[PDB]
C-alpha cells in the first residue's frame, strides 16, 4: 500500500542480487564483487566470536548478520536524495530495537530462571549498598532498551534534516543575484562535505548496532 | 646359508606408505574435474545477463552498476515528486 511497503521491497531486492548477482557461479578464485560480502562475513565471525563468542556464537550469528545488513545497506538506500522514510521513519528503527530487547530479556528470563535477576546484582561490594546498585542497574538495563534504537535513529535523521536545510539556504543564495551565486558555492562545498561525513558514520553506526546488541546479548547470556 | 625371503613379499611399503591417502583422493577429485566450466556470469540472462556481464563480472568492480541502482532511485521518488505535485 505505502511508499514505506515500496522501498523495503527495495531492500529485499538489493540484498538478493549480492548473493546472486556478484558471484560468477561460486567460482574458488572468487569474484571482485564477492569479495566484499566475504569481509563482511569474517568481521561479524570474528566480531561475534569476539562478543558472543562461548560455546556457541553461530547460533546467533545469522541474527546478527541480518542486523548487519539491513542497517548497513538501509543508510546508503535513505542516503539517496530521493529516497523516503524507511529508517528515516524511526518507530520502525526504534521498533525494532525495543523488540530485540524484549527479545533478550524474555531470553534471559526464562534461560536463567528468576535468578536472571541476579543479572542485576552485578558485584560482590558492600552489603549495605548492594539493594542500591540493584535499583540503578536495572534503571540503566532498560535504558539499555532505548538508546539503541535512539542512536541509529537520530544519526540518520538529522544528517538528513541538516542537509536539506543548508541546501535551501544555498537555494536562496542562487534564487538572488549572480554576487550571492559567488559565495553560494561555498556554502555547497560544506553540504557536500557533510553528505561525505554522512555516508560515512552510517556504516559506523551499523557496526556499532551489531556490536551493541552483541554486548548486550553477551549479558543475557552469560550472567553477571 | 640362504638369504631370506622376507625381501620377496610386498605389502607393507605399497600398503603402508602415507601419500597412499592422497593417492586414493586425488585419483576421485583429479579425473573426475571437468578441466573447463561452462560460462562464469549468465544469471538473470534475458539481456540482463548482460548487465551482469558488464558490471557484475568478477572481471570489473567498476562503479557502473552502482551509478546505475543510484540513479534508478533518484528516478523513483524524482518522478514520484512530479507524481505527488
Amino acid at each position: 500500500l505505502t511508499t514505506f511497503s515500496l522501498y523495503t521491497i527495495i531492500v529485499l531486492l538489493v540484498i538478493t542480487s549480492l548473493y546472486t548477482l556478484t558471484n560468477n557461479n561460486n567460482k574458488i578464485i572468487g569474484s571482485r564483487w564477492l569479495i566484499s560480502q566475504e569481509a563482511i562475513y569474517d568481521t561479524i565471525m570474528n566480531m561475534t566470536k569476539g562478543q558472543i563468542g562461548g560455546k556457541n556464537w553461530g547460533l546467533y550469528f545469522p541474527m546478527i548478520f541480518t542486523l548487519f545488513m539491513f542497517i548497513f545497506i538501509a543508510n546508503l538506500i535513505s542516503m539517496i536524495p530521493y529516497s523516503f522514510a524507511l529508517s528515516a521513519h524511526l518507530v520502525f528503527i526504534i521498533s525494532l530495537s525495543i523488540v530485540i530487547w524484549l527479545g533478550n530479556t524474555i531470553l534471559g528470563l526464562y534461560k536463567h530462571g528468576w535468578v536472571f535477576f541476579s543479572l542485576f546484582v552485578p558485584a560482590g561490594t558492600p552489603l549495605p549498598l548492594v539493594p542500591l546498585l540493584v535499583i540503578i542497574e536495572t534503571l540503566s538495563y532498560f535504558a539499555r532498551a532505548i538508546s539503541l534504537g535512539l542512536r541509529l535513529g537520530s544519526n540518520i535523521l538529522a544528517g538528513h534534516l541538516l542537509m536539506v536545510i543548508l541546501a535551501g539556504l544555498t537555494f536562496n543564495f542562487m534564487l538572488i543575484n549572480l554576487f550571492t551565486l559567488v559565495f553560494g558555492f561555498v556554502p555547497l562545498a560544506m553540504i557536500l562535505a557533510i553528505m561525505m561525513l554522512e555516508f560515512a558514520i552510517g556504516i559506523i553506526q551499523g557496526y556499532v548496532w551489531a556490536i551493541l546488541t552483541a554486548s548486550y546479548l553477551k549479558d543475557a547470556v552469560y550472567l553477571h | 646359508v640362504s638369504t631370506l625371503i622376507p625381501p620377496k613379499v610386498v605389502s607393507s611399503k605399497n600398503i603402508g606408505s602415507a601419500p597412499n591417502a592422497k593417492r586414493i583422493a586425488n585419483v576421485v577429485h583429479f579425473y573426475k574435474s571437468l578441466p573447463q566450466g561452462p560460462a562464469p556470469a549468465i544469471k538473470a540472462n534475458t539481456r540482463l545477463a548482460r548487465y551482469k556481464a558488464k558490471y557484475f563480472d568478477g572481471d570489473n568492480a567498476s562503479g557502473k552498476p552502482l551509478w546505475h541502482f543510484a540513479l534508478g532511485i533518484i528516478a523513483f521518488g524524482y518522478s514520484m515528486e512530479y507524481y505527488f505535485h
